[PDB]
């Protein structure tokens, strides 16, 4: 097996949800199916689903496309409250396991509330008192300090309370604060927001109080190049300070598309990935939209494959990843006629080195991947999925396993394949196409003989016969192992009342006779064999019978006229054999009749077996 | 499937979706119902008793019965494809998945027919499942009018 213990637990999960969708069932949520492995792995990587999930329970427009719904500022702006809801809820984790040594250690005693966790949490970051805080200090800590990390934890009500109890202390501070909270998306009135701008500009652009600095531009969005780094040292506090100052509809402004190709485009992965971790980068990209980015950056990483295809699928199942259209391109790109700030995924070609890993001796599993691309076709209008089961089929030669086996009793047991679709006929006739085209004649007859199609069938069996018409019958050869084949078809054919058309069929037949002549020839039952030959109505015996038989050679199969030679000696030196053994005149007439027959008749070898037949029949004078 | 649409009897369609849906196949399988209802009736004697009220002992209702097996086969696809797709993420590292793409691609087909009994019977359909979500979202008319003339006959479609 090809599959590591992360990847198989992951394809457990996604035949689930395959079988889900195979029997109709309710769509459950992908997400929490690939979080559901996540937790048997370190935390590095649930710590990626929790955002992954809260990053994609946006309100969406069911049934709408896909670049719709990422272009459209409604989505967009609900994106950026969902991160900054991760970033102050991870921090707050981060608050917690600062002050406590374990989460567990934390939630015995019982979480705090944020403002006592947050002032359990000033204790040890500032254990003695900067010299430059300003507006004093709130039962023990700076004002200002209180108000950030209470921010940054997400609590504004916490944060709220610590003005209350400063109300003379922080000015006209109360009234902006107390209008931020109330205010919907974080944003102040422009006329109480210029206010408050104009005033840190005045003469507040250089504190000596960080914090002060911190939360006054937090609240105003404003000096948006300061990064503030005296307090947002760590990147995630650069993320969610950035993500409070970002605008929508032109001096000291940031958009999301600016901070977003801002990011990327001039701090590329170098920037995020010097320390060797890759999730801080993915993190990035993922919590500012960029989730094409994120995909294919985190596809990159050989450790890391199995997660980035799945962060792959669940933004497929939600209509929120951006497909290329066309497959021939890179495996991220930007579409010519698209926005430049956006980009896009080659989800096909993400799935095809996926599972060309675990193809080989693990295709039950590719199946369940190979799904998703049921919904799209290519250039020559082969449906993705059926096309992506021919090559795996072309490749594995697991015919039983995911085509079914069809026993030689007339029993066919589904496949693997089955599960997905009912019209099986295309693909094994697919399958047995090419197989024929590699001169695999007798696979190409088991696969058409699977889907039923005895046109087929038979042609080839005409083939595979020909050869060892005249052949020895002996234990294991060639001719056993096809005669034992081709009567198990006849039977299957005859109970079940299937033919090709009679030419075809006919021959089919005819060969199987034949067989059966040469059989009883060269056993020695010669009056058995002369019986069979004598229905076949094959070789004229009497004189008045060679024109017609002559007229007939000529539209029958050159399978027959091949064997024509074998079948002209085989007779005649039966009725040479029983002369030797009134009757002689009979004999005698019947060995006339095969001679000017194959006199008359154009046909293999025609030369040396007309001179032996002129031999055997003077011997009999 | 298509060019004998019309031909089609109730036991090979079922069939033909079932396969075709167990193959993720959701938006071709829909297409073939829609082609199938609009050829075997292709006179609308449906919508035409439909908006007459359906008066029982009329024979218009044969046309509308063998509509309903097309339309009905579309609640199953539509039904199996979210519960195939349950968990399913709508985006991975930033682009559309293969999961998502086939939710689109499927209800692509479904908001651009243009069967009219067919839009009828997917809103009451999406009044049943409880998709507030979908059926207020709409914007056309169409919705309202159908409603104007259900809304004093049942508290539900009222409340929409």
């Amino acid at each position: 097996s090809s599959l590591d213990n992360i990847e198989m637990a992951y394809a457990r999960q996604i035949y689930i949800y395959n079988e889900k969708i195979v029997n109709g069932h309710l769509q459950p949520n992908l997400v929490d199916l690939c979080a559901s492995v996540a937790e048997l792995d370190d935390k590095s990587i649930s710590d990626m689903w929790t955002m992954v999930k809260q990053m994609t329970d946006v309100l969406l427009t069911p049934a709408t496309d896909a670049l719709k719904n990422r272009s459209s500022v409604e989505v967009r702006m609900e994106f950026v409250r969902q991160a900054l809801a991760y970033l102050e809820q991870s921090y707050k984790n981060y608050t917690l396991v600062t002050v406590f040594g374990n989460l567990h250690q934390a939630q015995l005693g019982g979480v705090p509330g944020t403002y006592q966790l947050v002032r359990s949490f000033l204790n040890i970051k500032l254990p003695a008192p900067l010299p430059g805080l300003q507006d004093g200090e709130v039962e023990g800590h700076p004002v200002w300090a209180l108000i950030y990390y209470c921010m940054r934890c997400g609590d504004l009500l916490a944060a709220s309370q610590v003005v209350n109890r400063a109300q003379h202390q922080l000015g006209e501070f109360k009234t902006w604060f107390q209008e931020y909270m109330n205010s919907k998306d974080r944003r102040l009135s422009p006329a109480t927001e210029n206010k408050l701008r104009l005033h840190y500009r005045r003469a507040l652009r250089n504190n000596t109080d960080p914090y002060k600095r911190a939360v006054y531009c937090i609240i105003g969005r404003c000096d948006v190049t300061d990064n503030q780094s005296e307090v947002a040292d760590k990147t995630e506090d650069y993320l969610w300070l950035k993500l409070n100052q970002v605008c929508f509809d032109p001096q000291d402004r940031l958009t999301l598309s600016q901070f977003q190709k801002q990011l990327l485009e001039d701090y590329g992965e170098s920037h995020f990935t010097v320390n060797q971790q890759p999730f801080l980068y993915f993190q990035v990209l993922f919590l500012t939209a960029q989730f094409e980015a994120a995909v294919a950056f985190l596809f990159r990483m050989e450790r890391l494959r199995c997660h980035a295809v799945h962060v792959a699928l669940v933004l497929f199942e939600l209509k929120l990843l951006l497909k290329s259209s066309g497959q021939s391109a890179q495996l991220l790109s930007h579409e010519p006629g698209d926005p430049p700030c956006l980009r896009r995924l080659n989800f096909v070609r993400l799935l095809m080195l996926y599972t060309r890993k675990f193809e080989s001796t693990d295709p039950r599993e590719a199946l369940q991947y190979f799904y998703f691309l049921r919904d799209e076709k290519d250039s020559q209008g082969e449906n993705m999925f059926l096309r992506c089961v021919s090559e795996l089929v072309i490749e594995s030669r697991e015919f039983d396993m995911i085509l079914g086996k069809l026993e030689n009793d007339g029993s066919r047991k589904p496949g693997v394949i089955d599960k997905f679709t009912s019209d099986t006929k295309p693909i094994i006739n697919k399958v047995a196409s090419v197989a024929e085209n590699k001169g695999l004649f007798e696979e190409a007859a088991k696969l058409y003989d699977l889907a039923k199609n005895a046109d087929k069938v038979l042609e080839l069996m005409n083939k595979l016969l020909s050869p060892v018409v005249p052949q020895i019958s002996a234990p294991q050869s060639n001719k056993e192992r096809l005669k034992n084949m081709a009567l198990s078809i006849a039977e299957r054919y005859r109970a079940q009342g299937i033919s090709a058309n009679k030419f075809v069929d006919s021959t089919f037949y005819l060969l199987l006779d034949l067989i059966t002549f040469f059989d009883e020839y060269h056993s020695g039952h010669i009056d058995r064999a002369f019986d069979i030959i004598e229905r076949l109505k094959l070789v004229p015996l009497n004189q008045e019978s060679v024109e017609e038989r002559v007229a007939a050679f000529r539209n029958f199969s050159d399978e027959i006229r091949h064997n024509l030679s074998e079948v002209l000696l085989a007779t005649m030196n039966i009725l040479f054999t029983q002369f030797k053994r009134d009757r002689d005149s009979q004999l005698r007439s019947q060995a006339r009749t095969l001679i000017t027959f194959a006199g008359m008749i154009p046909y293999r070898t025609s030369g040396d077996t007309n001179a032996r037949l002129v031999q055997m029949e003077v011997l009999m004078n | 499937f298509e060019q004998v649409a019309g031909s089609l009897t109730p036991a090979n369609l079922t069939t033909a979706v079932e396969q075709m849906i167990s193959l993720k196949y959701y938006a071709g399988a829909i297409q073939l119902c829609l082609t199938v209802a609009q050829q075997k009736d292709r006179g609308n004697t449906a919508l035409s008793w439909v908006n007459d009220g359906k008066p029982a002992n009329d024979s218009r209702k044969k046309a509308f019965d063998e509509r309903k097996i097309c339309y009905n086969l579309i609640h199953q696809v539509l039904d199996k494809l979210e519960s195939d797709f349950a968990g399913e993420p709508e985006l991975v590292d930033g682009r559309p998945t293969l999961a998502a793409t086939k939710r689109m691609e499927a209800y692509n087909v479904v908001n651009d027919s243009s069967d009219e009994v067919f839009h009828f019977d997917m809103y009451e359909w999406y009044i049943e499942k409880g998709w507030t979500d979908r059926i207020l979202s709409i914007d056309s008319p169409h919705v309202i009018t159908y409603l104007q003339r259900l809304a004093e006959t049942d508290f539900r479609h009222a409340e929409l």
